[PDB]
RNA sequence: AAUCGUACCGCAAACCAACACAGGUUAGUUAUUGUAAAGGCUGUAUAAAACCAGGAUAAAGGAACUCGGCAAAAUAGGUUAUGUUUUCG
């Protein structure tokens, strides 16, 4: 897990003053967007995960307030405009961890402790990821148990319009 | 490379390399690169810059140390790696 | 003999491509002319120097005619005038560039705003589309 | 082109400071079906700015202008909302957008704004009186209504005069000089026959 | 203050202080040449190219 | 109308200081109301010791500190009826 430290948000250092060390995360999280793959060092890595997943929940948020917050980030539109549409439509189900991190050893010349980063579900992930929602067998005890506790549990993925709208949709018209 | 060099050369001559054992390995001074670099007030001081030579002999059931290391596989990555058919349903049983 | 030079390379002059001396790195006014790329020995000399930078209107400059007739009749006083002179015509090159410099920024600037609001015309439209079909195909 | 909010009643502005989006789906639906429902957001409501941004934002601008400069007294806020929308139709949607266009005005002089006089600073912090704006048919160097202008000119001229005989008593010329920089290269002489083409077609 | 900036060079000062139309001018920068032809210096002067 | 200078560095890693030296080095020009056009430049990998240096904030007291208000802090600016001292400014 990501390690948490005294500072205002727990965020590392990254050996830079806080006005560098935000400058440099926005531009790195930019260009994890972009490209869906990215190898660093492993303290960069870390903050970018976290700072990654965080990004990505603003897209799946989809309202005048998330886009504002995003706009301060991200530093392309080409960029911006793909995590509002093909991100939030890639991750609507997921529940958190939408980035992954598996370190790769040392460099060459100063031998630091190396990472790659990625995201978590699409075509060229180096993983195949645990489906976003978990299937439930019919006679599990998981099934019982999660109708005592949680009767609105999601089993299978949900369709882009439910069936309310559909139906308001068809009585209208 | 000299360990990878030596072993080619200890094939050369018919050895087995499954039983080579490093038997005598040290080192030996070359010829340096002189120079100065300045300090403060004037004064002076050395600025070398150093090269070795080394020696490595391998030798056939030569005395030889019972340390052995443990093996791991590294990271399971593309369609090798199967940790995404775990079923979890067990874990909410008693 | 024209007046001015009408034909230079200006991929050279902005500073992309180099030059037919590549050993000078900031030619001089005199110099402008031989370290053009599209040097030809068959075109005839200009009558003047000017740089590349230099408008059209700068044909009907006569600078040398009128300095005469303001000219000192004290000789220390006219060694002053004329060092000045030589001081003005000079910088007078240097201007030029700056201008040009600062004018080709904007548009530059003009074009590259005009075609970041296209791109983001065509993904709206392309997303809006989509969008449609959604709703289509739930009927 | 305004947009409407998804309460289909005001049309969303062109500043930070608007929180809601517009609506973007091909039916209307009210909002409480399908903001409970879970589907995802984006479908229904664009929460991105427009290409023409800032365009907008100027066009906006110089129709809250020209309101006021045929008007003949200050006014609020409101009046300057309701009057821009029946010339023109429903353009504009709240009154802090408007505010935020009046304050790039008072800043270069565009415009002033007509303060009430209240007796301790904490009763004017405290007063909730709405304030009246005016306009200047042309920018002006000095800031406040007509007559505070008017009495800011006369200290200017003064201090200016007070200047240039000190100036003079000290052996200093009274006016500053500079020289003349040359700003016509070949560029501009493009430029202008770019201008005439376009002003011809 | 920092001192050991004591040469501001000049080449008008050098040649005119210790040129060979200098050292030809008086006895004392004759002899000087001659000493150094005695000993047998490559060069002369400061002066003196090829 | 001949003859000599024209490349490159020039507040600098190329000149004076033994150095790619926090020092020294002349003149001419340019954008900018509360700012600032052109042009130019760029740092091995981390962090939740003591200690040291350069900053920030601090309850109640306010020179009790110390050879000494050293250092730090502090409404610092403008106009005044009246009074004092002057070599009358
Ligand atoms: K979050
Ligand atoms: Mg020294
Ligand atoms: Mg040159
Ligand atoms: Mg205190
Ligand atoms: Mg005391």
């Amino acid at each position: 897990t990501v390690k948490r430290f005294l500072r205002p948000g727990g965020w590392n250092r990254l050996n830079r003053p806080v006005k560098e060390r935000l400058a440099l995360i926005k531009n790195m999280a930019t260009q994890l967007v972009e490209k869906e793959r990215i190898r660093t060092t492993l303290s960069k890595a870390k903050n970018l995960q976290r700072y990654g997943d965080k990004l990505i929940t603003l897209g799946k948020a989809g309202t005048r307030e998330s886009w504002l917050k995003a706009n301060d980030i991200v530093r392309t539109d080409r960029e911006l405009h793909k995590l509002f549409t093909t991100l939030a439509l890639r991750y609507k189900d997921r529940q958190g961890g939408y980035v992954r991190l598996i370190r790769a050893g040392f460099r060459r010349g100063d031998a630091a402790p190396v990472a790659i980063v990625e995201l978590v579900d699409r075509e060229g992930e180096l993983r195949q990821a645990r489906p976003a929602v978990t299937p439930v067998p019919k006679f599990s005890v998981m099934r019982w148990v999660k109708q005592q506790l949680d009767p609105k549990f999601i089993s299978e993925p949900a369709p882009l319009l439910p069936p309310l709208v559909r139906d308001y949709l068809k009585e209208q018209n | 490379e000299g360990l990878e060099h030596a072993r080619k050369d200890a094939e050369e001559k018919g050895l087995d390399p499954k039983k080579l054992v490093v038997s005598t390995v040290y080192t030996a001074k070359g010829k340096y690169l002189r120079g100065f670099q300045p300090m403060g007030k004037g004064f002076a001081g050395r600025k070398t810059t150093r090269k070795t030579h080394l020696r490595i002999v391998l030798r056939e059931n030569a005395s030889v140390l019972p340390f052995a290391a443990q093996v791991v596989s590294p990271s399971r990555v593309g369609g090798a790696s199967q940790k995404h058919l775990r079923d979890i349903s067990v874990r909410y049983t008693v | 003999r024209p007046i001015m030079h009408k034909n230079w390379d200006w991929e050279f002059v902005v500073g992309a491509k180099a030059g037919r001396k590549p050993a000078i790195q900031r030619p001089k006014p005199h110099q402008w002319y031989y370290c053009n790329p599209k040097y030809s020995a068959e075109d005839p000399l200009p009558t003047k120097i000017f740089p590349p930078h230099a408008p059209p209107t700068a044909e009907s400059l006569d600078d040398w005619a009128k300095f005469r007739k303001l000219c000192p009749k004290d000789p220390v006083e006219a060694k002053k005038f004329r060092k000045h002179f030589v001081r003005f015509l000079n910088q007078r090159n240097y201007d030029w560039r700056t201008a040009f410099e600062r004018g080709l920024a904007k548009e530059v600037a003009v074009a590259k705003a005009a075609q970041r609001a296209e791109d983001e015309t065509k993904r709206q439209e392309a997303w809006h589309a989509y969008r449609t079909a959604v709703f289509e195909s739930a009927l | 082109r305004p947009a409407l909010t998804p309460s289909f009643s005001r049309v969303s502005d062109p500043w930070t400071g608007e929180k809601e989006a517009k609506y973007a789906a091909p039916y209307r639906i009210p909002e409480e079906v399908w903001k409970n429902s879970g589907a995802p957001k984006i479908l229904f409501q664009d929460p991105w700015n427009s290409p023409d941004y800032d365009e907008v934002r100027k066009k906006h601008a110089v129709l809250v202008h020209d309101y006021l400069k045929q008007q003949s007294q200050p006014i609020n806020v409101q009046t300057i909302l309701e009057g821009v929308n029946k010339t023109h139709g429903l353009v504009l949607g709240t009154i802090e957008y408007v505010t935020s266009l009046l304050e790039n005005m008072l800043w270069h002089d565009m415009a002033y704004v007509v303060k009430p006089v209240f007796s301790s600073p904490r009763k004017a912090k405290l007063s909730k009186i709405p304030l009246l704006y005016g306009a200047n048919k042309y920018q002006q160097v000095f800031r406040g209504t007509p007559k505070e202008v008017a009495e800011r000119y006369e200290a200017a001229r003064a201090k200016h005069i007070k200047v240039a005989f000190t100036r003079l008593r000290t052996s200093k010329t009274p006016q500053p000089f500079r020289r003349r920089t040359d700003e016509y290269s070949h560029v501009q002489a493009s430029q202008s026959a770019l201008g005439l083409a376009a002003a011809a077609a | 203050m920092k001192r050991g900036m004591t040469y501001q060079p000049s080449r008008k000062k050098r040649i005119n202080k210790h040129g060979m139309e200098k050292r030809l001018g008086t006895e004392d920068g004759r002899l000087t040449i001659l000493r150094r032809l005695e000993k047998g210096r490559w060069r002369l002067t400061v002066d003196m190219f090829r």
